[PDB]
């Protein structure tokens, strides 16, 4: 199901905020929380899409 | 049927080897450690002849103690060698002439142009061609053709566009073309002499030239009537096409089976590989004709000759062939290359597609590819030689020297760059 | 020794040449018949003086014959014959001429210890019982050859290439009692034509005949009784060249399933030398007939070979004029027909 | 911490130890410092050290598989769905349980699967194994018609060591080269060997030669047996006869010497076919056929 | 209604239990069948490129394809008539040209479909998602396996390789490719080619337009070939509950050989291809042909020359017959490559209970 390049679902368990470590969960999503979830990356896609062309045109950071 | 004399024109195609023919004459070149007249007279020996006939002008004396020394100048032969000693630099025509002059040509004559080697059985096609005389009275020449590797992409020098008829197997038009070389002419021409008469018509191109002819007697009297032809195959036949003399038929055998003649340098090459293979069908050089040779058959197409000496562990690609009396080292890629008799390899060196001639010294840590060394002539330490580089006669590259594609060496000790003295040219030195 | 001294006296020596090399003769019957004809011609037209000489003159030419072709080894198995037949005689005659005990026919501490006449004719004998030889030997198999296949039994053929297995499979067919199935295996790139001519024959013949494709050898392997090889030579130790393509193997696949492997040449075909190396004997065939065009084709490098190389080990039966014979024991046969000098030349 | 250290740290005592249960010890107790809660300051470390490991080895091949395996446990482990403390607590105490359970599965190896030798039947045994040696001992323990045949094994002399820890026990022996091997199957009734590992195809990875071995029993008809504690199985495929990932020279021709320096660098590990194996003795159950390739199938779900 | 009777050529004493005669040029059929399906059969009629692994994928295509243009009728619902319709298809086939192990687990798959929706839901929301659906199937099952397999492949092969290969097997070519481009080793290739279908030749044709080293032999130059060379490998079909390859043509004799000298087999397969069949020889259900491959005289396939042969009705006592697929030894080859990475071929049907 998963393999290259299909959006899969994400929740972060346990955070270390001192070095970087990040610890990510699929099966605790919250039922149909899966969706969402998968709506918010696509949003999150969007936005990055967005502020893409724009950084390439101006050619600012 | 039987009973048949030979021609064979040799020393024509001089220059055309340009950095070649000019101490030696063109035909004794070995093309595989063995001289180009031999396949000939092989040739000539399966298709039937009683009588040898050679044509010689440039380095005659040469050529006559070949033949004393050759096999056929003993009384067990059936054909007897007496030459034709003419002046310098004659055209075909010419010979032809002086031939006539002579007067020995009887019934149908062998006129074989340049040096020819193929597999094919010549009983069926003496037969084919008497059968087709017998037919109409005024019947003149044979020419050999054979299909070619489907598309026509090498061909540059020769690729003639034969339109020809099934039923009767007749040539209809004859033209040149430098389109694949140059793009100035990719043209097509037709004339309109013969349309209504054959109406089978046949546009093809993709043939290659064997230039083998079985002649009869009328030849040499058109010859001598039409003194205008000077070549025999641009406007000859163009002008027996066009009705010169009124009501005659030529042949234009077809053939599926390989037949190539030498041409330039590419070709040759490309014949070199093909007779290396299991192109031609009985051709190979482990069954000995010169009686001298000791050539014994190995696996993946390997040639080796007797009192060979190899090194351990050197890894060897495909078709590979060792002249007598060699020494060759240790740690070398051997790819694709014929290697002369008696020569004499060092360590570390990689060959891929190469060509050496008879008695040549290779330097130590070179690498050869796609290129030609001549006989007599020796390369140093460090040499890296590019696709298509023909060396000539008794050339001394010494050490650490770079050439680039397609660089010609002079071969006599004049208008090309490179000389025969010590090292090639990228610090000055010559005559 | 060149071709000085024969000129004028021999001149077939160079047409005999010309037939091996360009293969204008075909058959090792052929080329045999042709051997025996030259060693006649030398025989009746020479002249010899000396005895020793001659034997060695006779020799160099053995040997040179030998160098212009190496594949033709019927030709070189008549001369050794020929020399054999000729040495017993010189060696009554010796005895003779001076003018012992031996356990055996021949001895080995005989080589350790310190050891004109009307031979001609003799030996003009022994070339005409070589020919009578050559001419039938069918008839010295059949006796022992239609013994062995059974009623509901399966033949698998490879090799059909052969004249005399043809005429043995014929023999076998021939009796009304016996019935048997035949599987016929093609060989492509050298056997094909011949394959199909083998199979019309049988067809004519009026027997259960089966084309089988070279791949197609697996799945019939549990219904096969008996192999049969069609082979040209056969060699010292056992093993044989085969009639080219497709032997080597079905006969490794026998091997495996345990199935009998025959063998039916004769014993003129049967060679004193060793074939020490396949590369050596084996003679490989033609690019052309396998793949079309050529610019293309310098990249595809494609290998064929005519004739087969099969161990001794696969085989096991060798039915000749004579009799029933094994690899382990022919070697006996070659020598009651070939002597100790004559093997090498 | 090292596990690299706590390896060395085990030399002249083992022999009862199985090596790979120390391993997993060893991995254990350096889990349970930098806190096993998070999985991503955690597995990934793991499998570093284990990637260290890797890279330090002389001449071992069991490490990985203990890993892997102790991997494979872990992720088992976090299935529950219940809490983080809880699953953690059973997952250390589970380190030297494991040390624990290997004694108990030897025990049962001895117990129950030593019904082989039993009607005088000689034995020939090549391979050191812990768990043959223990089967052995067990026997003269419950007392059996029994006899031994050795051969000799050559990586720095080890055929003596074997024979001296036969003696110290009271029983027949004797030494037979394996070139002589193919002349002595008459009287021995069957091979028995110890392996270092156990492949995906079902073929054994040993030591300086077994190949032939069991050839000779294939020939000769007499069953080829292997005994091993049953935590040998690597993801690893001998593809050819003559392949392994080995840490040695696959066959080295050296260059021509004069003082007689470089010569033995001979083939220290064999491997041999799937087909060979008649019986395979291991205490997770009486199993042989296709069984390795069942359990892995189990372990990866693939 | 279709074609019946009328066969060419002799039928032969032995192996007589699977369908060998049909239609070739078609006359008088039923006025409701889809053109694709039919035309679908005619290439697979006169088929010299596919071989095991694109078939199943064309099959699933031509479904879709038939998906897409499905329309309901007013009156019955969505499966009444489908079901016969489907029937007639795979009737179709097996005249032409009979059904695979792939195929029928196709079929198999498409029923539980069936299965799983019952008619209520309107036309144009189910048939969008399970065209969706069918598509994600393809590219999880096969292609994902398939990239896997070669994965798998690359980290196996080792340094300097000289291997002879047969087949006109997807996933070897595929494999070849990927050594010949992204690698960049010391790669080899020897190619066997067989007379009912050419596909050694389409190989070294695909090779060539690469540009890789090639040697071209066939299945009786065997015996010099050898004489360096290490690796064979080959294509299969499926494998079956008792473990024994059940594949094409030349790869049996090929593998005996292999062993013989020396160096084992490595063989390919998908996760899919495993049967519930009980079945330990070709004689059992075997890819039978018209003895019209087996007519042409070497060379190439369009040819035509009129040499010895030419007849099979006016012979009498002649019995001309080929076989497609076989039977190979269990013990033989040695390494399999499949979705769970290595595995041995005595596994069987590990996978089949596994689903």
């Amino acid at each position: 199901l998963i393999r290259v390049g299909k959006n899969d679902v994400a929740v972060v368990l346990r955070v270390d905020k001192e070095k970087g470590y990040i610890d990510l969960s699929k099966r605790r999503v919250s039922s149909e929380d899966i969706i969402k979830c998968e709506e918010k990356y696509q949003k999150s896609k969007t936005v990055h899409s967005i502020l893409r062309y724009c950084a390439e045109k101006f050619q600012i950071p | 049927e039987d009973r048949l004399q030979a021609v064979v024109l040799t020393d024509s195609y001089e220059t055309r080897f340009m950095p070649l023919t000019a101490v030696k004459p063109r035909c004794l070149l070995p093309l595989a450690n063995v001289p180009l007249i031999e396949y000939t007279l092989e040739f000539l020996a399966k298709a039937g002849v009683h009588e040898v006939f050679l044509i010689c002008s440039s380095h005659a004396n040469q050529i006559n103690d070949y033949i004393e020394n050759s096999k056929w100048n003993l009384p067990w032969s059936p054909f007897k060698i007496t030459t034709i000693m003419s002046p310098e630099a004659r055209c075909t025509g010419d010979v032809m002439r002086d031939l006539d002059n002579r007067g020995i040509i009887t019934g149908d004559f062998i006129l074989v142009s340049g040096d020819v080697l193929t597999n094919i059985d010549f009983s069926k096609m003496l037969e084919f061609h008497k059968k087709m005389h017998l037919q109409d009275k005024d019947h003149i020449s044979t020419m050999c053709l054979s299909k070619a590797s489907t598309y026509p992409k090498t061909r540059t020098i020769e690729p003639a566009a034969f339109v020809l008829d099934k039923s009767t197997s007749r040539c209809i038009y004859y033209q040149d073309l430098p389109l694949p070389s140059s793009r100035e002419k990719t043209s097509i021409q037709i004339d309109p002499e013969l349309l209504d008469n054959v109406d089978e018509f046949v546009i093809r191109n993709d043939l290659i030239d064997c230039r083998i002819d079985i002649c009869t007697s009328h030849v040499p009297l058109i010859f001598q009537e039409n003194f205008d032809y000077q070549s025999l195959r641009t406007d000859f036949v163009k002008g027996v096409i066009s009705s010169d003399i009124l009501g005659k038929h030529i042949y234009a055998y077809l053939t599926d089976e390989y037949a190539v003649r030498v041409e330039s340098w590419q070709t040759y090459d490309t014949i070199s590989q093909d007779f290396l293979g299991r192109w031609c069908y009985p051709l190979v050089l482990d069954s000995n004709i010169q009686d001298d040779q000791t050539y014994s058959y190995e696996s993946r197409h390997i040639y080796k000759e007797k009192d060979v000496v190899l090194a351990q562990s050197c890894k060897i690609g495909k078709c590979t062939a060792i002249g007598s009396g060699t020494k060759i080292g240790e740690g070398t890629k051997i790819e694709n290359s014929v290697i002369g008799r008696n020569c004499q390899i060092g360590e570390n060196i990689r060959i891929k597609n190469s060509f050496i001639w008879d008695d040549c010294i290779i330097g130590n840590n070179s690498i050869i590819d796609h290129s030609l060394i001549a006989s007599n002539a020796t390369l140093g330490s460090n040499v890296r030689l590019n696709d298509g580089c023909i060396i000539g006669f008794n050339v001394k590259i010494d050490d650490n020297m770079d050439l680039d594609r397609n660089t010609k060496i002079s071969a006599s000790p004049q208008d090309l760059d490179d000389q025969t003295l010590a090292v090639s040219i990228v610090g000055d030195k010559g005559v | 020794h060149p071709n000085a001294a024969t000129s004028d006296v021999n001149v077939t020596i160079d047409t005999f040449v010309a037939k091996l090399k360009r293969r204008q003769v075909q058959g090792s019957y052929a080329i045999a018949l042709e051997t025996l004809q030259l060693l006649m011609r030398f025989i009746s037209a020479a002249r010899w003086n000396h005895v020793n000489d001659l034997i060695e003159q006779i020799r160099d030419l053995g040997n040179s014959l030998e160098k212009a072709h190496p594949t033709a080894f019927s030709c070189g198995n008549v001369i050794r014959r020929i020399l054999a037949v000729l040495r017993d005689e010189v060696e009554e005659d010796t005895m003779s001429t001076t003018v012992v005990a031996e356990p055996l026919i021949s001895s080995m501490f005989n080589l350790l210890q310190k050891p004109k006449t009307d031979y001609r004719q003799v030996a003009i004998q022994g070339i005409k019982d070589l020919i009578d030889e050559i001419k039938n030997i069918d008839e010295g198999i059949q006796q022992i050859a239609i013994d062995l296949i059974h009623d509901h039994e399966i033949l698998l053929t490879p090799t059909p290439d052969s004249k005399t297995v043809l005429k043995f499979l014929i023999t076998a067919r021939e009796r009304s009692n016996r019935t048997f199935t035949v599987l016929v295996t093609e060989g492509f790139p050298n056997n094909t034509k011949n394959a199909h001519e083998f199979a019309k024959k049988l067809a004519q013949h009026n027997i259960e005949t089966l084309v089988v494709p070279d791949s197609a050898v697996f799945a019939l392997m549990s219904r096969v009784g008996k192999v049969i090889i069609g082979t040209k030579a056969v060699f010292v130790n056992g093993g044989t060249i085969s009639s080219n393509s497709g032997v080597s193997s079905v006969c490794e696949c026998a091997r495996e399933f345990r199935t009998p492997v025959f063998a039916v040449a004769g014993l003129y075909k049967l060679s004193p030398l060793y074939p020490f190396d396949v590369e050596k004997f084996v003679e490989f065939g033609g690019s052309q007939r396998i793949l079309p065009r050529m610019d293309p084709r310098k990249r595809l490098d494609t290998v064929n070979q005519i004739t087969d190389y099969v161990p001794p080990e696969n085989i096991d039966i060798y039915i000749t004029n004579v009799g029933g014979f094994n690899p382990s024991f022919i070697y006996r046969i070659a020598w009651d027909n070939y002597k100790q000098i004559d093997v090498h030349l | 911490f090292n596990i690299t250290e706590t390896y060395l740290r085990f030399l002249e005592e083992d022999t009862e130890m199985t090596m790979p249960i120390a391993a997993i010890e060893a991995l254990v107790t350096l889990l349970r410092i930098k806190t096993p809660e998070t999985a991503a300051e955690m597995i990934n470390t793991i499998k570093s050290s284990t990637e260290e490991l890797i890279k330090s080895i002389p001449n071992s091949v069991s490490l990985r598989a203990g890993c892997d395996i102790f991997m494979r446990f872990v992720l088992r482990n976090l299935h529950l769905y219940g809490d983080w403390e809880n699953c953690k607590q059973h997952l250390i105490e589970n380190g030297q349980l494991f040390v624990s359970r290997a004694k108990k599965s030897r025990n049962k190896i001895a117990e129950i699967g030593v019904d082989f030798i039993a009607d005088d039947d000689i034995i020939l045994v090549h391979g050191y194994s812990r768990a043959v040696f223990s089967l052995l001992n067990h026997a003269a323990n419950k007392f059996i018609r029994f006899r031994c045949v050795v051969t000799e094994s050559r990586p720095s002399k080890q055929g003596n060591q074997l024979y001296t820890l036969l003696e110290q026990k009271g029983i027949p022996v004797t030494l037979i080269v394996d070139s002589a091997v193919g002349a002595v199957i008459d009287k021995v009734d069957k091979v028995f060997v110890g392996a270092e590992g156990v492949a995906e195809s079902g073929g054994i990875i040993n030591l300086v030669g077994t190949y032939s071995v069991g050839v000779l029993a294939h020939n000769a008809r007499k069953p080829f047996y292997v005994v091993t504690e049953s935590h040998k199985f690597v993801r690893m495929f001998p593809l050819s006869s003559d392949d392994l990932p080995m840490a040695g020279p696959p066959l080295d021709f050296t260059r021509r010497t004069d003082d007689l320096e470089d010569a033995l660098r001979g083939p220290t590990i064999d491997y041999t076919a799937q087909e060979y194996i008649t019986a395979l003795i291991t205490d997770l159950g009486v199993l042989t056929p296709s069984a390795v390739s069942e359990e892995l199938i189990k372990m990866w779900y693939d | 209604p279709g074609i019946s009777s009328v066969i060419p050529t002799v039928l032969e004493q032995s192996f007589d239990n699977s369908s060998l005669i049909s239609v070739k040029e078609l006359l008088l059929n039923k006025d409701l069948i889809h053109p694709s399906i039919l035309l679908l059969t005619s290439h697979l009629a006169h088929y010299k490129i596919v071989g095991s692994i694109p078939r199943c994928i064309a099959m699933l295509e031509v479904f879709q394809i038939v998906i897409k243009d499905y329309q309901t009728p007013k009156g019955t619902t969505l499966s009444r008539n489908l079901t016969s319709y489907l029937s007639h298809q795979i009737d179709l086939l097996k005249k032409a040209r009979p059904l695979s192990v792939t195929m029928g687990n196709a079929i198999r798959w498409l029923k539980q479909e069936i299965s799983l929706i019952d008619p209520s839901t309107p036309d144009k929301a189910a048939k969008k998602d399970l065209c969706e659906k069918i598509g994600q199937f393809a590219k999880e099952k096969i292609e994902l396996a398939d990239q896997l397999i070669i994965d798998n492949a690359s980290t196996q092969i080792e340094e300097s390789t000289t291997i002879v290969t047969y087949g006109s097997s997807k996933v070897l070519t595929e494999l070849l490719l990927h050594n010949a481009i992204s690698l960049k080793k010391n790669i080899k290739v020897i190619v066997v080619d067989s007379r009912p279908l050419f596909e050694g030749r389409k190989m070294a044709e695909t090779l060539r337009n690469a540009g890789v080293n090639v040697m071209y032999a066939l299945i009786t130059s065997l015996d010099t070939i050898f004489n360096d060379v290490d690796y064979v490998f080959l294509g299969a079909h499926s494998i079956l509950s008792n473990g024994f390859l059940y594949s094409r043509a030349g790869t049996a004799m090929l593998a005996m050989s292999a062993k013989r000298r020396n160096i084992p087999v490595l063989v390919c397969c998908e996760s899919l291809k495993f049967s519930q069949r009980v079945q330990l020889d070709s004689v059992t259900f075997n890819e039978l042909a018209d003895p019209n491959d087996l007519v042409n005289i070497d060379y190439e396939n369009p040819v035509e020359r009129r040499g010895n042969k030419g007849a099979l009705l006016n012979q009498f006592i002649k019995e001309r017959k080929f076989e497609k697929k076989k039977l190979a030894m269990e013990n033989k080859p040695k390494g399999n490559k499949i979705g769970g990475k290595k595995g041995s071929e005595g596994e069987s049907k590990d996978a089949s209970n596994e689903e």
